[PDB]
């Protein structure tokens, strides 16, 4: 059975969730009504009528985003109980999300999660989708993560976190919300996959030739990467078969649980018939910084763990030959206490794309998951922005007025300073 | 449902308020009978923000009309959209405030204030999820000034969890009814600093300057000045009224635009400056120009703490992004370095009436201290000679109230200077 | 008095001595009222423009002209602390005991403002010390409530 | 070059390539924290209300007659 429950919090979490479940349906042959003309039972429950229902919860503090799901293409895919909404949002304020507005819906959200957990006979844990920037994405997620650690003590919790970018962002206070949620979620998360909106924006512009990527364009690319990471949990492979394995394979130091994901190839659907990329070409592209989900320089960092997840027409001996070349021509430095080896997974189904979408259907794809000290650069970027504003106490009054102590800002920043030091200590 | 309760107080408040309703009703396709007749569903998507749904497909402004002078009732009711307003939402006195803040705040205004609050309560309680309040008034008179600020403080104690937003008309000798205007405005600013979340500073000095210097209008009427006010009011409320990912409610706007609780006085701007098609780089340059500001302050003399820019119409969104980033890169010294990415842009497909493209500017600038310095200097010239002080003390006011208002406005000026000189250490 | 009336009021407020003279000769109305009923006399009396007060009075200005609050130019010069103007208005027949809409006499206003020398000249010219404003306060009461010891001694001699 | 952990599944295959070896109920506290925040927010709003109730006493100090 080994079930996994997906939780989508706030606008970013919900919209990425929409793209993920659309792609999961196409991969598993499930129609938008849940009918299908099983390894995927880990993510989809089955009714008496033969209807395949996602083991998913969608939460937002205001109703406009979830109302679009309730009336859209997939209105019959999810049950109404799985789609929870409040009346007033968190207004880009972590304090409203966590304290004043979040406290009003937390018990109802946990009751709905419990209803899905009761349908499980071997619940592995949770996959949590949310932004760092939103008041709900930041504040409500940290409150829910705190409550899930108490109510499901032995269960694994993994995150897919939307890291803010000025090219794609809604708030000047987003660096505050990002540090606040990281501090309060750190001890409650086993593994977190950060998705830098600037990296996704760059890939859509550079590889898909989309000058102005919409949330649809960005989310279809994000869902393609998320699917590459969760495929192992949905198809019964040999690498990352359970939520616990993600921690075992990628996280040797508990606080340093932020692996860098690198995806290839990203090809435009609207481009002339090209010779398909070989295993060697897509593997080489895994060490190209332009293909990363988080902007950072891994040549400045050291590797703790490295997993390569192939999908499609991929011969194991061709992977071995590709990896041999990578250990020669490129300088991949591992920490002196880590085995230096690359863990390999192969899913033989052809990669799936949304029909009529921007992404071209490819013969072979790869997602590399690497735990590198280079990702500390993304923490430094957020911390610097936090520092600039906090030194003047700019915007802090909004948080203090919404059930938060000013001291929580200092406690959060001190934890981030300790995290930056943890990375620096491993990096030598 | 994100409802806003609109309040209009005094002669200025009701005139600019009526013009706001005529302009936004045209944009939303609402005729004076409350019937919808537009061609787009985007017009009705967020109609509930400013309008109540009435019997048989009709829409009624969520507006409360207040004045101590009874003749204001008649003028609004006779206007083109006069009939659109709910008759029980007209709260009018009979004696007037005689351009005296004390009469509006403590005498005539204090007698009418409960009647207004009953109407505010009725509108607020019917809201599915109240965002907050929007008030239109001048600071130079007696009703809008005195009674408006009394109304604000009473609403603040009854609804402390709701946003208080004002469109406050600053007096100028260029457009002046009396010499007691600096007293009325200083006494009001003191109240605004403490009791509003965000204030749009509509400066009559800037309105006069735009009319004469930009359109060469030699004898501007209040109608000529109000054309700029209504264009600005429509622009700054665009993201509240039309489907839009950015600046959805008043709280989210206040959170990102106000770094310090007292520094909530915005310098509005508008482009193109018309009368009763520009390119994206032309709109962008005009929007950041001193000549297009609705507050008589030079942006070049201060630094922007935060900026919001709303572009309206069919235009290249790529061009908007490039142009907005270009202003920040080329003119880095006019934006504080210690609030990263403090310039936010939103684009709305629907342009205002008689325009294909427009841009609305909302600046939280330290340069606004020039407007407060101007009023303070006029207040001090008058107060040192105690000229007309008996008008206020005769209503029960003490001279200490004047001294306190003066100190708090000067404290506000020094606070802006503190952040203008602050370094990103 | 149309454009001349507004121009005369502007020049008396600004203290444009020569511009007031130019406008009189051109026929500007001496008692041309403003929005609050203030004549150029009231404006010169508030702002302390002694020469303008004298030119206006020689050109037949109404020394006892009341604005809409009922204040004559004597009430205003007494409030604003212009001793020399209070002396000139008095010599030109100003009403020492004129009452505004609040019951204030010029003595009420000089006592509240704490203008010791003005109180002395008002009393010399016959200001009634027993006059009560609509709050039921005499000028002696005003000084004692303000805490003005020097002024309460100056007014006790008659009251 | 060394190939360990050769795990063969239904729709997949997995292994390692080692180039070189290493050289060498808390629920009550949640309620107490949310309680504190709520009691602090109320204390903040009650202080704003006392300051406005203070001004109301000053305005009643005018309409005496
Ligand atoms: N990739 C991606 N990022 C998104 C999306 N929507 C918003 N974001 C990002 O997420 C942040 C905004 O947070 P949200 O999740 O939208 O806010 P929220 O959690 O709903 O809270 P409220 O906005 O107050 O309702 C910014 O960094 C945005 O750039 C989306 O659909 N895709
Ligand atoms: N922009 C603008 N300013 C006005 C208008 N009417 C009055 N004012 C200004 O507002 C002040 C007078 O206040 P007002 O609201 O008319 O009187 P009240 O009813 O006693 O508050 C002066 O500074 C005028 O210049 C108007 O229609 N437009
Ligand atoms: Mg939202």
């Amino acid at each position: 059975m080994r079930e996994c429950i997906s939780i989508h919090v706030g606008q970013a979490g919900v919209q990425i969730g929409n793209a993920c479940w659309e792609l999961y349906c196409l991969e598993h042959g499930i129609q938008p009504d849940g009918q299908m003309p099983d390894s995927f039972n880990t993510f989809f429950s089955e009714t008496g009528a033969g209807k395949h229902v996602p083991r998913a919860v969608f939460v937002d503090l205001e109703p406009t985003v979830i109302d679009e799901v309730r009336t859209g293409t997939y209105r019959q895919l999810f049950h109404p109980e799985q789609l929870i909404t409040g009346k007033e949002d968190a207004a880009n304020n972590y304090a409203r999300g966590h304290y004043t507005i979040g406290k009003e819906i937390i018990d109802l959200v946990l009751d709905r999660i419990r209803k899905l957990a009761d349908q499980c006979t071997g619940l592995q844990g949770f996959l949590v989708f949310h932004s760092f920037g939103g008041g709900t994405g930041s504040g409500f997620t940290s409150l829910l993560m705190e409550r899930l650690s108490v109510d499901y003590g032995k269960k694994s919790k993994l995150e897919f976190s939307i890291y803010p970018a000025p090219q794609v962002s809604t708030a000047v206070v987003e660096p505050y919300n990002s540090i606040l949620t990281t501090h309060t979620t750190l001890e409650h998360s086993d593994c977190a996959f950060m998705v830098d909106n600037e990296a996704i924006y760059d890939i859509c512009r550079r590889n898909l030739d989309i000058e102005r990527p919409t949330y649809t364009n960005l989310n279809r690319l994000i869902s393609q990467i998320v699917s590459s990471i969760t495929a192992s949990l949905r198809f019964d492979g040999a690498l990352n078969v359970d939520l616990t394995e993600f921690q075992t394979n990628l996280v040797p130091y508990p606080r340093i649980h932020f692996p860098l994901a690198t995806y290839a190839p990203v090809i435009s659907a609207e481009k002339a018939y090209h010779e398909q990329l070989s295993v060697a070409e897509i593997t080489n592209a895994c060490f190209e910084p332009a293909n990363q989900m988080v902007k950072c320089d891994p040549r400045h960092g050291k590797y703790m763990a490295c997993c390569l997840l192939y999908r499609g027409d991929v011969v194991p001996k061709d992977v071995n030959a590709a990896i041999a070349t990578i250990k020669t021509k490129r300088s991949i430095q591992f920490v002196d206490w880590c085995p230096t080896g690359f863990k390999v997974g192969i899913n033989y189904q052809p990669p799936t794309v949304v029909p009529g979408g921007d992404l071209a259907k490819v013969q072979r794809a790869v997602c590399m998951l690497s735990n590198t000290t280079a990702i500390a650069e993304a923490w430094a970027r957020l911390d610097h922005k936090f520092d600039l504003m906090y030194a003047k106490r700019a915007f802090v009054h909004w948080y203090v007025g919404e059930g938060m102590e000013e001291g929580e800002f200092s406690e959060a920043r001190e934890d981030m300073a300790a995290l930056e030091k943890d990375y620096e200590e491993v990096g030598v | 449902m994100r409802e806003i309760v609109h309040i209009q107080a005094g002669q200025c408040g009701n005139q600019i308020g009526a013009k706001f309703w005529e302009v936004i009703s045209d944009e939303h396709g609402i005729d004076p009978t409350g019937s919808y007749h537009g061609d787009s569903d985007l017009q009705l998507e967020r109609i509930n923000v400013y309008y109540n749904e009435a019997t048989g497909n009709k829409y009624v402004p969520r507006a409360i009309l207040v004045d101590l002078e009874p003749g204001t009732m008649d003028s609004v009711r006779s206007g083109p959209f006069g009939q659109i307003f709910r008759p029980d939402n007209f709260v009018f006195g009979q004696s007037g405030a005689g351009n005296n803040w004390a009469k509006g705040h403590y005498t005539e205004g204090a007698e009418l204030v409960d009647s207004v609050l009953d109407v505010v309560r009725k509108e607020s309680e019917s809201c599915d999820c109240l965002q907050g309040f929007q008030l239109t008034h001048s600071l130079g008179g007696g009703t809008g000034s005195g009674m408006g600020t009394l109304l604000i403080s009473k609403i603040r104690e009854e609804y402390p969890d709701r946003i208080m937003n004002t469109f406050s008309v600053m007096p100028s000798p260029k457009v002046s009814d009396t010499v007691v205007e600096p007293y009325n405005a200083t006494l009001s600013v003191h109240q605004l600093v403490e009791n509003t979340d965000e204030t749009y500073c509509i400066d009559n000095e800037a309105l006069y300057d735009i009319c004469f210097r930009t359109l060469k209008l030699t004898t501007p009427t209040y109608g000529d000045l109000n054309h700029l006010v209504s264009a600005t009011m429509s622009g700054v409320t665009t993201c509240l009224r039309f489907p839009g990912q950015l600046n959805a409610d008043l709280r989210k706007l206040a959170v990102n635009m106000v770094p310090f609780p007292r520094l909530h006085f915005f310098m509005p701007g508008f482009a193109p400056l018309t009368s009763r098609a520009l390119t994206v780089p032309e709109l962008t340059q005009q929007m950041f120009d001193s000549k297009n500001m609705m507050a008589a302050c030079d942006p070049r003399h201060g630094r922007y703490l935060t900026v919001a820019a709303i572009f309206r119409g069919r235009m290249s969104m790529k061009e908007v992004d490039e142009q907005m980033l270009n202003v920040q890169n080329k003119n880095s010294s006019y934006f504080v370095e210690w609030i990263p990415n403090n310039v936010k842009t939103a684009v709305c497909d629907i342009p205002p009436r008689g325009l294909k493209m427009s841009a609305t500017f909302i600046g939280n600038s330290t340069a606004i201290q020039e407007l407060f310095k101007r009023i303070s200097e006029q207040f001090t010239a008058m107060f040192r000679r105690k000229a007309f002080l008996h008008w206020y003390t005769g209503e029960g006011m003490d001279e200490m109230e004047f001294t306190e208002a003066e100190s708090n406005m000067n404290d506000l000026v020094s606070e802006y200077q503190q952040y203008q000189d602050a370094t990103a250490d | 008095g149309s454009d001349l009336g507004k121009k005369l009021l502007e020049a008396a407020r600004a203290g444009q001595d020569d511009e007031v003279r130019i406008l009189m000769a051109n026929g500007a109305d001496v008692n041309a009222w403003d929005t609050s009923g203030l004549t150029p006399l009231h404006l010169a009396a508030t702002f302390g423009h002694l020469e303008i007060v004298e030119v206006l009075l020689k050109h037949g200005a109404d020394v006892n002209a009341t604005d809409l609050r009922g204040d004559t130019p004597l009430h205003l010069a007494a409030e604003v602390g212009h001793l020399e103007i209070v002396e000139v208005l008095l010599k030109h027949g100003a009403d020492v005991n004129a009452h505004d809409t609040f019951g204030y006499t010029p003595l009420h206003l000089a006592a509240l403002f704490g203008h010791l020398e003005i109180v002395e000249v008002l009393l010399k010219n016959g200001a009634d010390v027993n006059a009560q404003d609509k709050f039921g306060k005499t000028a002696f009461d005003i000084s004692i409530d303000n805490g003005n010891e020097d002024l309460a001694e100056i007014l006790q001699k008659l009251n | 070059m060394e190939v360990i952990e050769l795990n063969k599944a239904t729709s997949g295959q997995s292994w390692e390539v080692i180039l070189k070896p290493p050289s060498f109920p808390s629920l009550e506290e949640i309620q107490k924290k949310l309680e504190a925040a709520e009691e602090r927010r109320k204390a903040h709003f009650a202080a704003m209300l006392e300051r406005l109730q203070e001004k109301d006493k000053h305005a009643e100090e005018v309409r005496k007659n």
